[PDB]
RNA sequence: AAUAUAUUAAUGUAUUGAUAACCCUUUGAACUUAAGCAUAUCAUUAAAAGGAGGAAAAGAAACUAACUAGGAUUUCUUUAGUAGCAGCGAGUGAACAAGAAAUAACCCUCCAUUGUAAUCCUUAAUUGGAGUUGUAAAUGGUUUAUUCUAUUAAUUAUUAUAGAGAAUAUAUUCGUUAUUAAUAGAAUAGAAUAAUGUACUUGAGUAGAGCUGCUUGGUAGUGCAGUUUGA
């Protein structure tokens, strides 16, 4: 979640998913911020809240 | 539910005692008090009264005691401090 | 003895003596600036109980505050929000006017540290206070055990953190059930430990 | 150990999960929390929870829990309060001795009614015997004393 | 909400501010480590100090006795110690407490004689380190939990019991 | 150089900048929830500014209770999603008692023996000052022994106090294991050297009232502040 992407909207013959803004490289214009995007975070990230021990 | 149980209450009996403390946090000093009470009677003679205390004297010269009580209740807070001040002013008038 | 005849004289501030003497000093203060330097304190017996000692390295100053509320400053009364919070005029400050007198004199002199302050006299427009400041880097105050505590590291700028006795009262500390807030340290320390839920190991 | 398969593993391959096609699974249809108790969730409050709305009674600020403590046992279980060693000795040999029970020494304050176990007289100490507990203790031949 | 449930009450920021107890077995190792390292610094002296016996205030815990904080100086006057001398031995002193009865004063006065009959005093620390005496580590003379006792009485006295 | 102090325009002393976690003050929103929304909630939050330390803040009752009574501060369990607050709607929300970790109390403010400022800074120097509108501050680091921490350097079988692991080829080494040395720092104890008079202080433009605004579960102040008045 490091970048600052935002969706471009409809009317451009392109998908709705968030695009990397800016310009000047091959990176600008690619998708972000989704589990089905490359170099994007996964849905339901694991955490240390999980119960590690049981009680007998 | 506390009402009916309070009507019947018996206290466990213990023998009492009264012993004064070895080192108290407050030692009443007789010498230290009498210098404060003697110095105040000297300073009130050289200095005068407050401008609200001068008006309360001249009202008490007309014997408007019921008028002078509401005059001091508006200035000071409590009713006890009014009746302590009237005894100081009725002597000086 | 002579400590008691002076303290009873300077207590009654409505008498014939003190009304005469306070009128002269106010006319002396208006010719001066904001902060100026006096040699000996005006209220001698009051300043002595607050820790003053006639030693070299103990200095006294006098400042002034304008005695009123302070207005919020927006362009036209537009706060750009809801109507729950749009009041401008009737808002009271957080600390007393004794505390704001210390921040003025403490900022102008970064050389020294502050001890205490008290009231002197009033006008229509101003309130006058006297501040007592002491040098930490003098060799006469670095050596005695009576004031050796003020040369520590944690005693720098006690006004900006609210540790002097003038501004300590506004934080609301004490014993009992009336001070249920600030039950640990400060106000914000009491709130943080109450909201957070504890997740133990076995549960 | 004994285990059960989750319901998600049986649900792969079907176009939806168990949520239908016409009425889809959206976020928060009907509001969040317990909202709408007076307009459109009126029928749910009527069947399962009457007395939710309104005020009743007198309000007391700061009830003290420790000052209003009261524990109760029946009159029947007073022979069970006697410890296991000396309870046997009263049965077989010391058949004439009368046991003395202090209910506050075990942590009970009030004695509600019931029937005593055996036909021997006893001595009971507590606070606030009920009216049935005064009756069935004295029927055997006992005595009740209000104890601090 | 489409069945028979109780009214749920779960706050909105319940899981947003969380404190986790991951360091629980590692904390208990450290506390026993500094406790054992403090024991060698004062070798012949015990680890803890003496405490008095008091009653609990309310009516729910009225029949329970408990280790209090400190001794009033009047109970030391019965035993014969002075408060500047008794602080150097392992005795705790409280000055805020007030005396109430005779039974609670004769109990604490008897307890001070038992502590004085056990301690010894050497000359200097070089003499004390050389003697090998077992060092106590727990609480010093605690209270013990009572067992209830039922008294057996004869048949005649129940008409005139108190 | 700037803002200030000390000595005689010159000289000495102190502050200024960096932080992206924890701590103490100031200022302070809206998206959102209520199936709309304006009091309410998000929130004593995010952003922003000021100030210090390896921790900071707090701390020796103008308390809690109604018992046969407890005893400075801090932290954990529990009381408790309770008493209560609120278009009494959505929602929010404490304390005593009880079981533990850790324990420690003290100093100024009078008239301190007036048969004597006995004090304090600075100078190689009663040298120059400060101070009676009231200053008062006992001193020796030598040596011996023990324990702990950090960093460097050295020796380790081929039976084994060494079968943790790496590297080469298809029986050998570094280490592990177990021992010493050097330097720096800290603590405890012994021996020796230095040193011991007199001390009856209790907190004012404060505490509290009238009007006004914020805050809290506090309900007709729980706490704070401006103005007038003020024991
Ligand atoms: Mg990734
Ligand atoms: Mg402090
Ligand atoms: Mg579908
Ligand atoms: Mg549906
Ligand atoms: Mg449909
Ligand atoms: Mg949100
Ligand atoms: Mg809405
Ligand atoms: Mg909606
Ligand atoms: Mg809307
Ligand atoms: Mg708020
Ligand atoms: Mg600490
Ligand atoms: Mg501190
Ligand atoms: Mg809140
Ligand atoms: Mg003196
Ligand atoms: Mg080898
Ligand atoms: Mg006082």
């Amino acid at each position: 979640m490091q970048h600052s992407a935002v969706s471009w909207g409809t009317g451009r013959a392109i998908a709705r998913c968030p695009r990397i803004g800016g310009g000047g490289s091959r990176r600008s214009g690619q998708g972000a911020f989704a589990n089905f995007c490359r170099k994007g975070r996964m849905a339901h990230p694991t955490t240390t809240m999980r119960r590690w021990c049981r009680k007998i | 539910m506390r009402r009916g149980l309070k009507k019947t209450q018996v206290h466990h009996q213990v023998t009492k005692i009264d012993i004064p403390k070895i080192m108290p946090k407050y030692k009443k000093n007789s010498k230290r008090i009498e210098e404060k009470k003697f110095a105040r009677s000297l300073v009130r003679e050289i200095s005068g009264y407050a401008p609200y205390e001068s008006k309360a004297i001249s009202i008490l010269k007309l014997k408007d005691i019921a008028r002078a009580t509401i005059f001091l209740k508006r200035r000071l807070g409590s009713n006890k401090r009014t009746q302590k001040k009237i005894k100081e002013l009725q002597i000086a008038a | 003895a002579a400590a008691d005849y002076i303290r009873e004289i300077q207590k009654a501030k409505q008498s014939d003596i003190m009304r005469y003497l306070l009128r002269l000093r106010v006319c002396e203060y208006r010719q001066r600036g904001e902060v100026f330097r006096v040699e000996r304190p005006t209220f001698l017996q009051r300043a002595r109980t607050l820790g003053y000692r006639n030693k070299e390295g103990v200095l006294c100053y006098i400042a002034r505050v304008k005695k009123g509320n302070r207005k919020r400053e927006y362009n036209n009364g537009n706060t750009r929000g809801k109507c729950k919070n749009a009041r401008i005029h009737q808002i009271t400050p957080a600390v007393r006017h004794q505390a704001t007198a210390e921040q003025i004199v403490g900022k102008r002199h970064p050389n020294l540290r502050v001890l205490n302050s008290y009231w002197v006299n009033q006008d229509l427009v101003y309130k006058y206070f006297e501040v007592i400041m002491v040098d930490p880097f003098h060799n006469a105050i670095r050596n005695d055990p009576k004031l050796n505590w003020i040369c520590k590291g944690v005693m720098k700028h006690r006004e900006c953190r609210g540790l002097t006795s003038a501004s300590k009262k506004s934080r609301g500390l004490g014993h009992g059930i009336k001070y249920n807030n600030t039950i640990g340290g400060s106000v914000r320390a009491c709130w943080k430990r109450n909201v957070t839920t504890s997740l133990r190991r076995f549960r | 150990m004994l285990k059960h398969v989750k319901k998600t593993r049986k649900l792969r391959g079907h176009v939806s999960h168990g949520h239908g096609r016409v009425g889809k699974h959206r976020k928060h249809s009907g509001g969040r929390g317990i909202c709408g108790g007076l307009k459109h969730m009126k029928t749910w409050f009527q069947k399962y929870h009457p007395d939710y709305f309104g005020k009743r009674g007198h309000r007391i600020y700061h009830r003290k829990k420790n000052d209003e403590w009261a524990r109760w046992i029946s009159a029947a279980k007073l022979w069970s309060l006697i410890p296991k060693e000396t309870r046997y000795e009263l049965i077989d040999k010391q058949q004439e001795g009368v046991p003395v029970i202090n209910c506050r020494d075990f942590g009970y304050h009030v004695v509600v009614g019931g029937e005593l176990s055996l036909d021997r007289p006893v001595v009971v100490k507590a606070r606030k015997f009920t009216e049935d507990a005064k009756e069935q203790i004295e029927k055997v031949g006992g005595k009740w004393i209000i104890c601090p | 909400m489409k069945n028979n449930h109780i009214l749920p009450n779960n706050h909105r920021n319940a899981m947003k501010r969380v404190k986790e107890w991951h360091n629980q077995p590692s904390r208990a190792q450290r506390r026993a480590k500094t406790r054992s390292s403090k024991a060698k610094v004062l070798y012949p002296a015990p680890l803890k100090k003496l405490c008095p016996i008091v009653r609990c205030p309310t009516i729910r815990y009225n029949k329970k006795q408990r280790l209090g904080k400190g001794f009033t100086p009047e109970e030391l006057k019965e035993a014969g110690l002075e408060v500047n001398y008794a602080r150097r031995i392992g005795i705790r002193v409280d000055n805020r407490r007030r005396n109430m009865n005779k039974e609670t004063l004769d109990l604490n006065a008897q307890r001070l004689k038992e502590y004085l009959s056990k301690i010894t005093i050497f000359k200097n620390g070089k003499e004390a380190k050389e003697s090998g005496v077992k060092q106590h580590l727990g609480r010093i003379m605690p209270v013990h939990k009572m067992t209830p006792k039922v008294e057996i009485i004869k048949k005649a006295e129940v008409a005139s019991y108190e």
